[PDB]
RNA sequence: GGGGGCCUGACUGCGAGGCCUGCAAGCCGAGCAGGGGCGAAAGCCGGGCCUAGUGAACCGGUGGUCCCGUGUGGAAGGGCC
RNA sequence: CCUGGUGUUGGCUCUUGGUCGCGGCGCGGCUGGGGGCCUAACCCUCGGAUGGGGGGACAGCGCUUGGCGGGCAGUUUGACUGGGGCG
RNA sequence: AGCGUAGGGUUAGGCGGGACCUAAGGUGAAGCCGAAAGGCGUAGCCGAAGGGCAGCCGGUUAAUAUUCCGGCCCUUCCCGC
RNA sequence: GCGUAGGGAAACCGAGUCCGAACAGGGCGCAAAGUCCGCGGCCGUGGACCCGAAACCGGGCGAGCUAGCCCUGGCCAGGGUGAAGCUGGGGUGAGACCCAGUGGAGGCCCGAACCGGUGGGGGAUGCAAACCCCUCGGAUGAGCUGGGGCUAGGAGUGAAAAGCUAACCGAGCCCGGAGAUAGCUGGUUCUCCCCGAAAUGACUUUAGGGUCAGCCUCAGG
RNA sequence: GUGGUUCGUGGAGCCAUGGGGGAAUCUGGGCGGACCACCGCCUAAGGCUAAGUACUCCGGGUGACCGAUAGCGCACCAGU
RNA sequence: GAGCCGGUAGCGGGCGUGGAUCCCUGGAUGUCCGAAUGGGGGAACCCGGCCGGCGGGAACGCCGGUCACCGCGCUUUUGCGCGGGGGGAACCUGGGGAACUGAAACAUCUCAGUACCCAGAGGAGAGGAAAGAGAAAUCGACUCCCUGAGUAGCGGCGAGCGAAAGGGGACCAGCCUAAACCGUCCGGCUUGUCCGGGCGGGGUCGUGGGGCCCUCGGACACCGAAUCCCCAGCCUAGCCGAA
RNA sequence: GCGGAUUUAGCUCAGUUGGGAGAGCGCCAGACUGAAGAUCUGGAGGUCCUGUGUUCGAUCCACAGAAUUCGCACCA
């Protein structure tokens, strides 16, 4: 567990696909992909308890970072 | 962006300027710099805090300025040094001013204040506006005199 | 089948009762009612002289309904034409 | 992989376009294009320490857009047929 | 019989392996990134007929032998002076 | 929960009802009433008459196979050919440049071990799942090699034919999806009674399948 | 932009969230399936909570269950 | 309760009613590997500090005991004292997650959220007092069995997939904390009225909590544990036992 | 068929003050040439797409049809 935020989980899941609508505008839609992806933000420094930095990313980064919520900076 | 000032926006005038400096942006330069902060319930509180005892300074000082006030342009200004027959021979300087009506009348009081042209001398009565506060002063009487 | 007279039934609601037929289709049809047209009228008119000019059901558009409308008032939306 | 808008991507100034209001110009809110050292993110940099240096609003990189895309992955490419095919 | 059962046989401060060294490579406190399992990876460590290190010739049993015999040649550690 | 009305898209009406504005038809009324259970011939879901393949997909398993690549040693008996050079001499200014001596290179020649495996011979339930015989190429080099390891199998490696990846890789092998599907192929049991088939027609990515008909059989009228 | 849900893009909600904006503290704030009025329900964005259902390594009981090619493959110097 | 030194029946020798064999339960030893953990490593081997006897040291000096991995709290001081991690047939939730095959092709779909892999809890986890369900102003934890229902319904409306409230049944069961309002303080800024964390108030079940003013009112209300013996059930042998 | 782009002389096209119907051409002719070509002159080129309407007056403004063209919307 090394690519999350800290103050809070959000990565994974993710199952994207596209296709070819047309539909309540007139007649009806289709299907296709089938895949799957990932899906997050992204990590700054700050620090707690002697040293550490931190990492997680923007939303949460924007609170406890302005704040703290364990550690501050 | 809740701004929390703390000098400028233009300068410096940390007073009461909240300004939605934006985002990180704001953030980051502003105060990670130093030079304010953010709203804070505590300081939200810290700014009316501190500036109510700004309003207890003033008005104080307003009160400060107006019990020697009163007290202080009813009673006479008395100051009877040597001369010939108009004028003394060592002027008359709010500086004497001081020095006596306090120490003697009582009372501390400046010698910047008092609005003097220059160092009379003419003795006796000759009123002096004398500025005590900012907006309110004391326009007191001054009777000399060469004792002779 | 060739002209001319006005006229559009080149109808809705239906159809007794048969052709061909494993399916679904396909096809015919007096007569009944509303409402006309043609004739004085007895009658003919539900397109063509015919047998080819073709397509399931679902997927949707649209003009009509005012049948459903997901707490009741309605509308999105849906059913029926 | 290329790509519009969006994000932690902060300042300072130079500017032309639209628009509605009061071919026009004056103004006005609106909002669009863009040019600049800087710079406090970011990244990188290092070169002997944590400071300096270089880039810098980049970009990395996240989210949606769109595009190319056999590089790869998965299916398909009828029947007749006096042999299968071509016909 | 290199087949069966029974008994017995191969000993080393100095020969070889370790009690020393590192390249590849592998590990790997710190550090760095993964959805989790994991990936990498400094220093240090693992890693060999590569580096390094102190002996040799004869005798002697049913088998061993630079180890057992004996004659000759040495090395490192320790205590004393 | 099936029967106790049903008719209709529905509102809803109701032994009547929907189409409709018409007594013309569709569904039904007319009770004939089931229902539960048992035992059976069957039909659907099931691996489901029984074994049969080539393949796809998951997780492991391996370079003591072989192709490579990194590190570190070892190895090529003899002989032959004779370039750079350096020494000396050679007509010109020095030289080019010539010749003679020395000299010893080259994926160089002739050939052992060693590496190979065309060209013929044997062998074909062999000595052997590639070997024996005669013969041949390479023979200081993109040389042969031991030891240590690195990569990996939809992925590796590959002086590259789709080759080699533990003796048949055109996508390894084991366990797992799983007893995959499989109009095709076989295979499909004790007696006896009764009657007695089709190999046509219609539509099919259907033609060596199968739907519906046509021809069989048993129960009642 | 995906999920789960009976919902396979749909007239399509609730709850859960990948990115971006970023409200209210009781006349507050979601909800009763687009939405809107009115009615009716509920009060989130922290936590603990035995019992009622599932599974046989183990021990027992019982068999219209078997009998050494059947039963677990393996009834006893077998996962050898 | 009177025989035994295990399956070995064989040789050679022996313990035993001044309660042996064996049946129980609680013991002390538990060599080396294995999460291994002192250090290294091709497991079951080879290497290091502290104490240790002192030990043959015949007139000459060693094994034994030990000890110590690393991530977890935190009495922080120089950090001393607690938990974990490894298992485990099957079952459990989360994290991730597929083709076959059906649709008589196959791209939607199905097999499925299945098979597998991963992490982790337990002896059971799962879940669990409602911003719920639905509409008779009706219901109320969660779970599970029957039923609802192969219905309402999803859909190249094709193969298929296919809910739930309500009724019957097993069980019952309820509680907390931030939740700055009050006061307590402790630490900061720097003295006020700021944030801070330990103590109580309250610490909400179905709307309340505080803070103020008057009525209050002045003993049976135990939970998921906590507790005592109780029948502690079992734990293997308990033992009589008609003719 | 959903939307945008336009419509005048034989061809290609201007045309905004609602009152003049215009340009170029290319085409025809004259001049010039031995002729034709090149140059200079000149001329023609009328359903302003149709109809109706608004207006004192319509190419121009309003109301359907159209045609050309480009993009788009494709599960009957």
């Amino acid at each position: 567990m090394q690519k999350d935020l800290h103050p809070k989980a959000v990565p994974c899941k993710i199952i994207y696909q596209g296709q070819v609508v047309m539909e309540t505008m007139s007649t009806r839609p289709e299907i296709h992909v089938d895949v799957w992806s990932g899906v997050h933000p992204f990590w700054t420094g700050e620090e707690r308890f002697l040293d550490t930095e931190g990492r997680v990313d923007k939303f949460n980064k924007r609170f406890g970072d302005s704040y703290r919520r364990g550690s501050k900076k | 962006m809740k701004v929390i000032f703390l000098k400028d926006v233009k300068g410096k005038g940390k007073k009461g300027e909240i300004k939605n400096v934006a985002d990180g942006y704001a953030n980051n330069f502003l105060f990670k710099q130093g030079l304010a902060i953010e709203a804070t319930p505590a300081n939200l509180k810290a700014l009316e805090a501190q500036k109510q005892k700004e309003q207890r300074q003033a008005a104080e000082e307003l009160a400060n300025a107006k019990k020697l006030k009163e007290q202080l342009e009813k009673l006479t200004v008395t100051i009877p040094a040597k001369a010939g027959e108009g004028r003394l021979f060592g002027s008359i300087t709010s500086k004497q001013i001081a020095e006596s009506l306090q120490a003697q009348h009582g009372l501390k009081l400046d010698k910047r204040k008092i609005e003097l042209a220059d160092a009379i001398r003419a003795l006796g009565y000759t009123n002096v506006p004398v500025k005590l506060h900012p907006e309110v002063t004391a326009t007191l009487k001054v009777h000399v005199t060469e004792q002779k």
